[PDB]
RNA sequence: ACCCUCAGAAGGGAGGCGAAAUAGAGCAUGAAAUCAGUUGGCGAUCGAGCGACAGGGCAUACAAGGUCCCUUGACGAAUGACCGAGACGCGAGUCUCCAGUAAGACUCACGGGAAGCCGAUGUUCUGUCGUACGUUUUGAAAAACGAGCCAGGGAGUGUGUC
RNA sequence: CGCUCUAAUUGGAUGGAAGCAGGGGCGAGAGCUCCUGUGGACCGAUUAGUGACGAAAAUCCUGGCCAUAGUAGCAGCGAUA
């Protein structure tokens, strides 16, 4: 697994990590970087949007054949990955909790840094024709959040 | 005999592979095989006086 | 709209291809030219070929494209491109700090190239650029 | 309060005026980084030095651009082949008795990085007594 | 261990042990390919063997390199004038003298200056040259053959005789 | 020039060896060497030997990995639930 890749002052930081995630690594690479700088409050109601499906995240990067969505501002591809917002809520529902218990307000606090990481594959055979197998496997992710104090 | 302990025989053209001799869909035997046989080893008959 | 020419060469009765050839140079060498009157530039030859040679130009292309221009305006801007490596940044910008007009927009009269005048008195075959544009469809907006 | 290296770090060699000018000759017409053809095409081929073998092999051809060819005639002047750029020859270290015969006005010192503190402290108060400098001088705050 | 969080013997946070947890369980070290975040340089008007050699921008903690810039002066290979005077040429221009003079690369000395400053490194811009590599071939950039990338492995050895 | 192990002679290391990463110096070059960080126990030099001693390639071997791609498939069958 991963460890904090930036450096975080304990008394104005709280931390949180989710560990070997069975979610899509993509979806979370695109979740990071654009509830970053947002405050924890603001990114929850934001990932809860995304689950209802009226609000899009963007799709910078792996963005092949994705349709293009009216509320995107900047950029055109957008999705409503459901799956690994819901765990970037339990992250941050983790992060605001550990920061509540040490006295800051939590969802007031900014998120200086969020990152994925794919951290390996549960394997998996798909059987084809011409009695051939191949791979069929579930990225494994973690992720790393720093709440800081604005 | 080391390395040359199996029946692996290459398929030849046909299949895109290099004609290298394979068991089990394997390599082995040829000394550019991991497990193959040493091309030129020590050897015991060598006069060492 | 304003352009702060530090020459400004009058085309009228000059042979293009040499004006050309001398705008070039100086716009390498930095300055910023103006060519007046390229609608009364010309062009020594027989009416007939050279015409034929412009409108086989009009006439190439394809999707990819053979943009060639028609009025004398362009005709003009296009000869002196070809005689810079507008390609290249040293080039672009030599190209770019030059313009061609029809008439002359300036309250100074353009200056004449040395070599570039041809004589009336002396000549019967050759073409205005005017001459040429209205041939090739363009519209007499001079 | 701050760092200071131990012993003589400015000290400099005295050297015939031929020795001087071939020691500025060295530093002042250099030489191509002689690095292996196509090093940076591809990520498997080292940098380090092999002589181009292609048949077809553009470097090995001579073809400008392609880069320079190891050759002799690329040698560095004799009086002046392996000296430090300061202009002392260098001589390498491990122990204090290594420091024996070492002329300080013409060497420099150079302690093996396998030699540990305790001796280092050893070494380089004997050289700087001798009048020897070390070229690798441990930063005390003085 | 304890406490907080959680659907939770999960995981996370805080905490404890140890010289070291980035020694926390397929747990010594921990390369490359490569991925996330981020820094420097370039960047949505522009052209492709990706570079070599020159030269500019911007960037740079220390250490392990310490040089570098401008006035002037000294030395000064090959090469080598302008101007002026005289004399020729239809003309472009040339001859003689001024003069092998002034100049002339490197190097040095005096005085002044730089410490991102000189080298060097990263990136990028400009100039010149440049259609990989290896092999097959008379002829390969080749619309001839091979390789997705990286690491590790991968081919003159022994006996006898001459 | 570089690699392994042997021998003689002779050195370094917990006051931090090998290795790795980034960086400085030397050599036409093979390659040598230093600094900083990491690492936490081994490592050289000279001379004489030794040899399963040097890779960019073989549709080379094994392992790992990127793009391909959040793409194809998860519809088609007289049993449409
Ligand atoms: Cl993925
Ligand atoms: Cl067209
Ligand atoms: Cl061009
Ligand atoms: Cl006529
Ligand atoms: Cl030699
Ligand atoms: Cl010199
Ligand atoms: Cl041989
Ligand atoms: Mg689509
Ligand atoms: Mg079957
Ligand atoms: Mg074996
Ligand atoms: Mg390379
Ligand atoms: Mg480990
Ligand atoms: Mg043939
Ligand atoms: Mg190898
Ligand atoms: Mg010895
Ligand atoms: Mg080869
Ligand atoms: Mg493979
Ligand atoms: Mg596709
Ligand atoms: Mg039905
Ligand atoms: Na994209
Ligand atoms: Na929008
Ligand atoms: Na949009
Ligand atoms: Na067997
Ligand atoms: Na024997
Ligand atoms: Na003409
Ligand atoms: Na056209
Ligand atoms: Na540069
Ligand atoms: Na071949
Ligand atoms: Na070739
Ligand atoms: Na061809
Ligand atoms: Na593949
Ligand atoms: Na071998
Ligand atoms: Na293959």
């Amino acid at each position: 697994g991963i460890s904090y890749s930036v450096e975080a002052d304990p008394d104005t930081t709280a931390k949180a990590m989710l560990r070997e995630r069975q979610m899509s690594f993509k979806h979370s690479k695109a979740i990071a970087r654009e509830i970053k700088g947002k405050t924890a409050g603001e990114a929850v109601d934001y990932l809860e949007a995304v689950i209802e499906g009226d609000q899009p995240v963007p799709f910078k990067q792996h963005n092949s054949g994705v349709g293009h969505k009216s509320k995107v501002d900047g950029w055109d591809a957008g999705r409503y990955p459901e799956k690994a917002s819901k765990a970037f809520l339990d992250l941050l529902e983790n992060a605001v909790g550990n920061a509540d218990h040490q006295g800051f307000d939590g969802e007031a606090m900014t998120i200086k840094h969020v990152a994925a990481h794919k951290v390996g594959e549960q394997q998996g055979r798909k059987p084809r024709a011409m009695g051939r197998a191949s791979a069929w496997n579930s990225p494994q992710v973690d992720v790393e959040l720093i709440l800081e104090e604005p | 005999y080391a390395g040359l302990r199996t029946p692996a025989e290459s398929f030849g053209s046909g299949r895109g592979q290099a004609h290298v001799p394979k068991q089990d869909g394997r390599a082995r035997r040829v000394p550019q095989a991991v497990k193959g046989r040493s091309a030129h080893p020590p050897k015991t008959e060598k006069d060492r006086s | 709209a304003e352009f702060d020419a530090d020459v400004i060469v009058d085309a009228r009765d000059c042979i293009m291809g040499r004006v050309a050839s001398q705008v070039a140079e100086q716009a390498l060498d930095g300055e910023t030219v103006a060519v007046v009157n390229a609608e009364r530039a010309v062009i020594t030859g027989r009416e007939e070929q050279i015409v034929e040679k412009y409108e086989k130009r009009v006439d190439i292309g394809n999707d990819n494209g053979y943009f060639y221009p028609k009025r004398p305006d362009g005709i003009f801007k296009r000869t002196i491109r070809g005689m810079l490596p507008h390609k290249k940044q040293r080039g672009r910008e030599a190209f770019e700090s030059v313009r061609v007009y029809l008439g002359n927009p300036y309250d100074e009269d353009g200056e004449v190239l040395d070599g570039t005048s041809l004589d009336r008195l002396s000549n019967i075959k050759f073409v205005t650029l005017g001459e040429i544009s209205e041939t090739l469809g363009a519209n007499k907006t001079w | 309060t701050e760092l200071q290296a131990r012993g003589l770090t400015e000290k400099t060699p005295d050297l015939s005026d031929e020795d001087a000018r071939l020691l500025t000759q060295r530093h002042r017409v250099g030489k191509p980084q002689f690095n292996r053809q196509d090093h940076h095409k591809k990520k498997r081929v080292s940098t380090s030095w092999r002589k181009p073998r292609g048949q077809l092999s553009k470097q090995r051809r001579g073809i400008k651009g392609k880069g320079d060819t190891v050759e002799a005639g690329f040698r560095s002047p004799t009086a002046v082949r392996g000296k430090h750029p300061s202009g002392f020859e260098e001589v390498r270290v491990h122990n204090v008795d290594d420091l024996e015969g070492v002329d300080g006005d013409t060497e420099a010192v150079r302690i093996a990085s396998k030699v540990g503190a305790r001796k280092r402290e050893r070494i380089e108060e004997e050289a700087e007594d001798a009048g020897i400098r070390v070229l690798n001088p441990t930063y005390v705050e003085v």
